[PDB]
């Protein structure tokens, strides 16, 4: 979608591997800012939008 | 402590930083004391096969 | 409230150890007020600060 109206998709009911999304190479940036990206695996979240 | 890496990565080259690199093949310590060096290298380091 | 003195010893000992007990609840400009957390969610060099 366009930026000036951002699609915002829930998550939820699902088991997430991030895994491979940090083995993934093709990101050209990985940051995340409240959360350390190797514990994401060990974490149960909720109010998930991307 | 002397390698050659791509130009995205070498922003993972400090203390405490998640990469592909930093995690498998060089990692730094948090207290690290020092400097770091990079410089574009294509004219010696590449080939057109 | 002849027994005045000794009760208010007795609540302002109680009330220093709850108000103590309570400033645990406070995260003082972090994240979280609990380690725990703090620990299972971060980096280390986050995590230090």
């Amino acid at each position: 979608a366009s930026v000036y109206a951002w699609n915002r998709k829930r998550i939820s009911n699902c088991v997430a591997d991030y895994s491979v999304l940090y083995n993934s190479a093709s990101f050209s940036t990985f940051k995340c800012y409240g959360v350390s990206p190797t514990k994401l695996n060990d974490l149960c979240f909720t109010n998930v939008y991307a | 402590d002397s390698f050659v890496i791509r130009g995205d990565e070498v922003r993972q080259i400090a203390p405490g930083q998640t990469g592909n690199i930093a995690d498998y093949n060089y990692k730094l310590p948090d207290d690290f004391t020092g400097c770091v060096i990079a410089w574009n290298s294509n004219n010696l380091d590449s080939k057109v096969g | 409230s002849a027994l005045g003195k000794l009760q208010d010893v007795v609540n302002q000992n109680a009330q220093a150890l709850n108000t103590l007990v309570k400033q645990l609840s406070s995260n003082f400009g972090a994240i979280s007020s609990v380690l725990n957390d703090i620990l299972s969610r971060l980096d280390p060099p986050e995590a230090e600060v």
